[PDB]
């Protein structure tokens, strides 16, 4: 469950916060994958 | 030591065990240089064959 | 939820425009691991084994065998919750301020909720980056009026039980003296069996300027890189510059077995459910974030301070 | 209140130092990342070389007899006997472990051979060398030399300012 | 050493508001009256949802005492400590020990609750001393609503009503 | 398992022959609750609320209302694990000892595993009942050489902060003096709001024999037992009163309510004897087995138990 | 699962111990059901 | 694994496979 997933539909604020956290983690992973030192 | 119930705030526990990693001695040999043998204790004799021109 | 709450929908739609924190460049991907916590502390237990004596030869009959012991160490990391408030326009009133070019009141500095949240999140991310790099929370260029934090909440610069070197004010502009102190610190570094790891160095802009001077056709940067390669098993050495540091040099390895960043999963800015409303067109919103979560092995970080006086 | 907290911290630190594995926490990780010289700790319970045929007993503990020679101590008779640190003619065995929750001391009897790290008297720690003969004092501490066969297999190790451990082999009773 | 340890634990727990002390027996609630005369009773007896509440870093232990603003050299932010007289800024009605944060109701807002009394009858006029304790008489409107209640040989509380400066 | 563990099969077959502990008569059905624990302790938190001020009258508009506070208490109950060992005959060696009328070795005092386990379980259950009643563990009638236990491990007789009365030696036979002491203790009882509960009394056989004499001019139609029951019904809001006799007591009278709110028993679910999987084996016909049992878990409110001791000497 | 039910077939000593505990609990429940003071 | 001998052989094979994988993934 992440905000990037367009099919995701939050039900309440707890699910919304979990989606925000998952989106942040996925963005961190993407940045580390795209990083080239 | 805190005189209040500090154990209440211990809301996350992470335990570090590690993992059995590959030995570092593999870096000192080439892949072709290592060959396993079937033995536990004692001695094993290896014969090298050689040729020469007379 | 999006049908009932407009603010959550707006946050979801705009959350993709927030730039990633720059602190991710100071750690390796394996070094960072999220934890599920908001306020409190997390106990980390490290388990180790040791050899009591030489191994026992299995020959004939024997009953007395050498033993392998075990030991544990407990580490407590504190986390703190912080909040900010900001004022913004109301959704039902945005239409009365939607100009052709923009939305909002330039005269009163009133912005739509999405833009206000984006700007506040960016500022809070910058503050989090500053805390992670320094270990102190302040909004002044002087660095004073620091917010008091809990113990066991340390940054890369204020971590205790590490290696500290100080360059006297008389030698403040002598790269030879600075490099001598750096060599002393590197010699005092204790990386043990984990010495085969990439290294990271962070310097202030003044030190970065001093590094590119010719070595007293080689540069002090090259000399430092070679010196660090002498101890890190000749692996990668990365150099970074930060405006948040002042006459400070930080050297540490990028090894997950020595330094670990375990931030809370709610560390980055997150909207709060409470929204203040009244009869006017001005509403207030709250943003939450969490600070803390750096763990380092003893005597693994070199911190050099060049005293200016 | 701060002064009282400081005194509390000093006293709890002393009591922790007088323990095997205190619940002490810190913000950093201890630098134990090498495989050599890692057994020189006070929490290293048991023996370096342990056989599967060793006789082991447990007793109520009077005081803190950990890593010390023990002797039987009897009360008024209302309660059962227990073990306390001691030596000489009263020596009964060697305490190798303590379970603090139940206050139980694990004892290997003197009739059973033992080899491990034990407390050393803080008088001739520098003079103790491998091969020297040792005996248990009235406080259960080993000291350089009677009725006990004990041979040091190594030198003294200073765990704390007043805590020294020595690897010793306790055979049994001597003539 | 253990006896001294226990004695110091008892002293610091007596100083603290809600110490964590285990017991071997359950206590019986015999009556529903006079159950609020304890040090752990934080907040006020009468509280309004429109009250203004702040939090500050804690210096010392200002719980249930008059607080004053204190400033250091400037490296750290301002904090609050026990005090009174012309330096009175508010009333500390709560303390969070984990974060070391004192909850303060400013003097501009009226308060009604139990506060520490100096080692007194209803209707008497009270003044805050230099240690933040109430004492019998005056730039602050303080009125006692009940007689002193003793919790320890050195700890006395009293129901007081503070409604601004005089 | 039953096809590979004869000892387990025999334990399953003979487990139904062990008598139930007599301590079950000392508690109501609701006063016992199992706990999943072998060694450690239990933390029980009791939450309370209190009123801070008089109620607030709701009229017109108002923003200031009276508050209600909260409080808590924590109680720690320790548990301990104990073991016993017993020798018996190896399964394959029973045929070489089966006689016409008995199985075993009479001259050497060796029994089959089933009978040995039954006897050991009976003895251990008796010991458990003794500990539950008295709070101490000893194998002597004198009560000396007691096993050292952990704090927060108390029985019905040694529970601290209860009501204790002592009848002097010179009045060891004066039932009027005994009942005066009992009435004083009953008055000193503090049951709180839960006073309307049945009560239980435990007496030694000598006191039980004394209680059945007619009440004293030696008037008839009433016994000392009836007088005691009426006296207890005075305080328990005229509820039921039960009387029991146990040989473990000696010149002691124990009175306590059968209410789960005041007194509760949370024993470990492994408290009763349980066989251990380890079985010692050798080249001979003699084998050994182990039995485990867990002690602890009595939780009582302070000043809710009356103990009257009739001093003899 | 208890030893009172003959249909119970244990697999290991842990299940055997659990069955013993359940049997003890059932016996005490039956005793309290049949008790008559 | 049927028995302890087969378990030990499986452990040895796993170690050999790990060594081969390490040498394949190693880049000097």
């Amino acid at each position: 469950a992440s905000l990037l997933d367009s099919n995701f539909v939050p039900i309440n604020f707890t699910e919304f916060v979990q989606a925000i956290s998952n989106t942040y983690k996925q963005r961190r992973i993407q940045f580390y994958e795209n990083l080239k030192r | 030591m805190e005189l209040f119930d500090e154990n209440y705030y211990a809301k996350a526990v992470a335990n570090i065990i590690g993992e059995v990693k590959d030995p570092i001695m593999y870096k000192w040999f080439s892949p072709d240089q290592i060959e396993d043998v079937d033995l536990q204790m004692g001695y094993q004799k290896t014969v090298k064959w050689d040729a020469f021109l007379n | 939820l999006f049908d009932e709450n407009y603010y959550a929908k707006a946050v979801a739609n705009i959350i993709g425009e927030v730039k990633d924190p720059i602190m991710y460049k100071w750690f390796s991907p394996d070094q960072i691991e999220d934890v599920d916590l908001q306020m409190g502390y997390q106990k980390t237990v490290k388990w180790d084994a040791f050899l009591n004596a030489n191994p026992t030869t299995i020959a004939n009959e024997v009953n007395t065998i050498s033993t392998i012991g075990f030991s544990s160490e407990v580490v407590r990391l504190n986390y703190l919750k912080l909040q900010y408030k900001f004022r913004h326009l109301k959704q039902t009133s945005e239409k009365f301020y939607t100009s052709d070019s923009y939305i909002g009141d330039i005269n009163n500095n009133l912005l739509p909720f999405a833009q206000a949240y984006k700007l506040a999140s960016s500022e809070i991310i910058k503050l989090i980056n500053h805390f992670v790099l320094t270990g102190t929370v302040s909004i002044q260029k002087d660095g004073k009026n620091q917010k008091r934090l809990l113990p066991n909440m340390y940054g890369l610069l204020n971590m205790p039980e590490q290696i500290k070197e100080e360059v006297a004010s008389g030698d403040k502009d002598k790269m030879d003296k600075i490099f001598e102190k750096i060599e002393a610190g590197l010699s005092k570094l204790e990386l043990g069996d984990e010495f085969s790891t990439p290294m990271m160095v962070i310097v202030d802009p003044a030190t970065s300027l001093k590094l590119v001077k010719p070595y007293a056709c080689e540069k002090w940067e090259d000399v430092l890189i070679q010196t660090i390669k002498a101890i890190n098993n000749r692996e990668d050495v990365y150099i970074e510059t930060s405006n948040l540091l002042k006459h400070k040099i930080l050297i540490y390895p990028l090894n997950s077995e020595l330094i670990k960043f375990k931030p809370s999963k709610y560390m980055l800015p997150t909207p709060n459910e409470q929204v203040d409303k009244d009869s006017t067109d001005v509403a207030h919103s709250y943003i939450d974030f969490v600070l803390g979560g750096l763990l380092a092995t003893r005597k693994t970080i070199l911190q050099v301070n060049i005293k200016q006086s | 209140i701060t002064k009282i907290k400081q005194e509390f911290d000093k006293k709890v630190a002393e009591i922790q130092a007088l323990m095997k594995n205190p619940q002490q926490d810190s913000g950093l990780l201890s630098n134990s990342i090498d495989f050599r010289d890692q057994n020189l700790i006070f929490s290293n319970s048991g023996g370096v070389c342990t056989s599967s045929k060793d006789k082991i007993e447990n007793y109520p503990a009077k005081g803190y007899p950990y890593k010390r020679g023990v002797k039987l101590s009897f009360g008024d008779g209302t309660t059962e006997l227990e073990v306390e640190a001691g030596g000489g003619d009263d020596l009964y065995g060697v305490c190798s472990d303590i379970d603090e929750f139940s206050g139980m001391a694990t004892v290997i009897p003197i009739t059973n051979n033992f080899t491990g790290y034990l407390t050393l008297k803080k008088d001739g720690q520098n003079g103790v060398n491998p091969g020297d003969k040792l005996n248990f004092n009235q406080h259960g501490e080993l000291e350089k030399v009677k009725s006990v066969n004990a041979i040091a297999l190594s030198k003294a190790h200073k765990l704390t300012e007043d805590l020294f451990i020595v690897l010793a082999s306790v055979f049994g009773n001597r003539a």
